DNA sequence: GGTTTTTCTCTTTTTCGACCTCGAATTCGATTTTAGATTTTTGG
DNA sequence: CCAAAAATCTAAAATCGAATTCGAGGTCGAAAAAGAGAAAAACC
């Protein structure tokens, strides 16, 4: 929803520390809400972490922007449900095959 | 038909209104220029001024002094309800001449 | 609500004066005794009618309602005779009064029922005054063609505050048990709860359809008791009309009577049972065709398997579930596989949240048949029904009429669900039911109409900023 | 929690196997019998210690603990002897076991107590197996210097799921009953509930302060029983230590013993009683000084009037209320008028919501004294205490220590409450307590620092809109 | 005996109720693959 | 008789769901309480 609750002591709790550009998804029963990990932040109580294995193709704020392109299923928060595998399948358009040039 | 036993008053179309329940006791109290003839519930108040004035000046005066006229009658018990009638009613504001309206 | 709603409020006034269940038992026993007394007097004196009766002693004549209604009230232990000697010491004769209709050994007893009104109670005069006040307050209920039990429906709905049905949904699933089949019988029910959902058809079809009385089974003891008096209030024949006590997962009866012809039910949800399982209940007559049991957290589809076991060659079936039982891991997946093994599962219809008493989730209904064409048809339904304030909605007789029109002959209506194929459901992993709602309100715009408007916004904006800069003179 | 928390979890494991109150009665009776047996064995054999004992028959020696602890357990009907013959038919000898300490007629009985463990129960073998399983499970509790009853505090707190106290608040109001007064006695309690709040001082002051045992009164029957066993578990002397059953509004006792010297209480809220009133309870010894009664919806301050009746010439008093009893119409206004007639009402201290078990409201405590200076002092307190997840907080010993430091000598600390005057409270309409919290976080800014920042926002904004207009090439 | 004043109820306001009720958000147990190891059986 | 391969059993990370829960913010009904009118009592 609103992506901010207050402070807490930010170190030595095993905090994930939220490195340079991962993305997140909110959540079980929703899978629609999207937020750029801004700089270096928390692991606040429901979050599920999405990044990529590849670096020289993905640059996943690209796919942060690409993920909100499809509200097709994501206009349906209706049933009690997890969606992890389902969006985790497919699809997205890609400028392949002129990679990695 | 419901004005047979609404226990309300139909008010004119240049009025202001103000809450007395449950947003204050915590926070800022809203108010609005109501531009149509209307009625409101148990839980707030409708105000028309009388002719020595310009009504928008009363609106901005109340929305300005809200943060301390809530302070004047804030607690009124630990109940869910809020600001008293009398100490709300018995506040003094500087009311200037018409050119200073 | 014409002359009714006042009497509904009178029952609300009578609701005093302690925690509801305790005095409620005595209230239900009082109205139950009053109704049996009035019905018995209406039988024995429909024509010389006497307020006070006699000791006419003719047993041979007495045994004929003891074959017909199965119970003599008594010579003089009716309510209207007992209503003369109110506040009279003592009150415990009512216990002996419950000895009278409980004779009933000939034939097919249906007795052994009225053990509700016990005694607590701390002194005998407390008992006398309290029970006499209850009898006096229940006597003043001006009811008397003789619709009685809807206030009983109110009082039984006034608790868990269990969850039974908002009664137009029961009328809906009754219309799902439709149509056009004057074919014995109706209706079996596993986990019936109240007799509310077990009422609508034959009460509407008193001599329209003529099949048999009703059968069923229910878990709790006091719910069983209120269910039997609930079904007894509505002027229903003694013929075979009953429910037995037990659990369908532990005491499935009756197998021998019979393969049924229509069933409805409201199975409770997340009803975890003995695992997984210690007896041989895999190898019974109904779960061995599935392939695997229904374990603890997924304890739902045992009821629908037990339902589809007791079915005819033609007669349809209708049950309720919640759509969260969707795939639920591979065990429920292969349960769904044996369900879609044929056109066993005919149709599914969703129902928007809540339309219940603070649950707050959506539901869906599964209509099954061994009456095939065959292809699967997921005619699910979203909005609209209002839900929360009074009941609500409740509920839009034209909307359920047109959904029966859709259910009649297999239309394909967009902005609504439609038919699918067996190839579609094997293309799914047997999902319930994502397909086939389409509409999303993603509405187009115009580039130029938006941008020249935004240019108008700027032409307002910059000169107003200029006027603010004029107003920066301080 | 060091070696404790495991045993707390063991009690949670023992919590089976039906609804909690029913078996809980037998659980409490079992641990009660075990503790009395172990304490009696510890008395009679502190030095030759014998697991199994004899029929030594010496009554003259037997009557001396029957004067000291007032109860012989028995020769051989202790727990440890009975723990040898477990699962032995039959079990009902425990009823006869309750005949043994209930002799106790000499002197000052405190008996007639242990009627909790009744029999239901459906067969005798059910009773044997169930009670033997309960005795076996309670025997395995490895407890044995001998802190025992905090698990009892857990089990009694595990219900209404009544509302008693989160026990650090009880320690707080105990520290309100402080200080420095070795002066008989402590402590009377109207509507005590448990003995939890009636514990902390003398358990902390076992030989520090030496005044007398405890007195009190409580409404419910089973709450009275669990209260007496609660106060009996904590190794407290037999001397006069008791609570009588009844209601303070109906049976106010004891007047003759005595004008008390310190009281705490937790009166329940909105406790409407007989109105207004039919007897002459205006003209009693305690409500006639007020001027008017406490009617039904405002049934709170009858307890605080009954509290201030039973008070010494010097000893302070402390009660709890909720701040919604604020002015509450003119009846409660004139009640407040007679309260502020002197420095009867000394201090009031608010406490932030919830700090309870799902109530969810704030509370406040009123500390009264006939020990004056005099001016009124409304030292109310807001945040901080954490509230909800585990207990919570619970609760910040330095924070209550410094609020006792504030309570010591009358400081005037802003960002916190302070003193007021009698002229201030007659300037109020005796309000409880608006004054005197001040802080509001209305923080100033700078005109120029804000506006040139906004100018930087514009210098970003317009060129980015220009670049959007560049990006409008479609 | 008539008139005026005060009080009481009845009509109409009005201000509270250890609440309550809708949107937003979601931590633990229940349940499942995979990692892996150990044991047993078969084949050389 | 010894070695290798396959199958089963265990830990534990990895998923998954919850006739929901949490809590921010507003009840609506009703008790109860003040204003007008009527009736009764007292005084002239």
């Amino acid at each position: 929803g609103k992506t901010f609750i207050l402070g807490y002591t930010n170190e030595t709790h095993g905090i994930y520390q939220a490195s340079k550009a991962p993305v997140i998804i909110f959540d079980d029963f929703t899978t629609a809400n999207k937020w750029v990990d801004f700089d270096f932040k928390a692991k606040s109580s429901a979050m599920k972490m999405v990044t990529s294995c590849d670096d020289n193709k993905t640059l996943l704020k690209y796919v942060y922007y690409w993920l909100n392109t499809l509200p097709s299923e994501f206009a349906e928060g209706d049933h009690k449900r997890q969606w992890i595998s389902n969006y985790s399948q497919k699809k997205i358009p890609i400028p392949c095959p002129d990679n990695p040039e | 038909e419901a004005v047979l036993h609404s226990s309300t008053k139909l008010i004119p179309a240049n009025s202001i209104a103000i809450v007395v329940r449950s947003s204050i006791l915590d926070k800022v109290l809203p108010s609005a220029l109501i531009k149509v003839p209307a009625t409101l519930n148990q839980d707030m108040k409708a105000v028309i001024p009388h002719e020595n004035i310009l009504v928008k000046y009363i609106y901005h005066m109340i929305g300005s002094r809200g943060s301390d006229i809530l302070r004047a009658a804030k607690k009124t018990g630990g109940s869910v309800a809020s600001i008293d009638s009398k100490k709300l009613f018995s506040f003094k504001i500087p009311v200037p001449n018409i050119n200073e309206q | 609500a014409e002359l009714h709603r006042q009497i509904w409020q009178i029952a609300n006034d009578v609701r005093g004066s302690v925690d509801g269940w305790d005095f409620k038992q005595y209230v239900l026993g009082a109205l139950f005794y009053r109704f049996i007394s009035e019905n018995f007097s209406s039988y024995i004196e429909a024509g010389t009618d006497d307020i006070k009766d006699d000791a006419i002693k003719t047993k041979g004549y007495f045994i004929y309602p003891s074959q017909l209604f199965c119970n003599v009230a008594a010579k003089a232990n009716t309510n209207d005779r007992l209503n003369a000697d109110l506040n009279s010491i003592f009150v415990a004769i009512e216990s002996s009064a419950y000895g009278y209709p409980s004779e009933a050994d000939i034939k097919g007893l249906f007795a052994d029922f009225d053990t509700t009104s016990n005694r607590l109670g701390n002194t005998v005069k407390d008992k006398n005054a309290r029970l006499a006040a209850v009898l006096k307050g229940v006597e003043g209920l001006k009811l008397g063609i003789d619709l009685f039990g809807d206030a009983y429906e109110f009082l039984i709905s006034n608790y868990a505050a269990e969850f039974f049905t908002p009664q137009h949904v029961s009328k809906l699933i009754a219309q799902l048990a439709m149509h056009g089949q004057t074919h014995v019988n109706k209706i079996y029910d596993p986990a019936a709860g109240s007799g509310s959902l077990l009422l609508q058809a034959k009460k509407q079809f008193d001599n329209h359809i003529i099949e048999e009385g009703f059968f069923g089974q229910e878990i709790n003891h006091t719910t069983y008791n209120l269910a039997r008096m609930n079904m007894f209030l509505h002027n229903i024949n003694y013929d075979k009309f009953d429910i037995k006590l037990g659990n369908t997962l532990t005491e499935p009866h009756f197998r021998d009577e019979k393969p049924f012809d229509a069933i409805v039910s409201n199975p409770p949800y997340s009803v975890k049972w003995i695992g997984s399982d210690d007896p041989t209940l895999i190898n019974d007559e109904r779960f061995a065709p599935a392939g695997v049991l229904a374990p603890k957290s997924k304890a739902d589809f045992a009821f629908v398997l037990h339902a589809l076991n007791y079915l005819s060659a033609k007669g349809r079936a209708a049950i309720v579930c919640f759509p969260g039982i969707f795939y639920r891991g591979g065990a429920e997946q292969k349960i769904r596989q044996y369900l879609v093994d044929n056109n066993y599962v005919e149709t599914v219809i969703s129902l928007a949240p809540n339309l219940f008493f603070g649950t707050t989730i959506a539901v869906n209904i599964l209509v099954l048949s061994k009456h095939k064409t065959d292809t699967n048809v997921q005619f699910i339904d979203a909005s609209e029904l209002f839900k929360k304030e009074t009941n609500n909605n409740i509920l839009t007789d034209a909307h359920i009429e047109q959904i029966m029109q859709v259910f009649a002959s297999k239309e394909d209506v967009a902005h609504l669900a439609k038919s699918v194929a067996f190839e579609t459901v094997v293309a799914n992993d047997y999902n319930l039911s994502v397909s086939s709602y389409v509409e999303a309100k993603d509405n187009r715009e115009i580039i130029d109409i938006a941008e020249l408007n935004a240019e108008l916004k700027t032409t307002v904006s910059k000169i107003d900023q200029l006027r603010k800069d004029i107003d920066a003179i301080v």
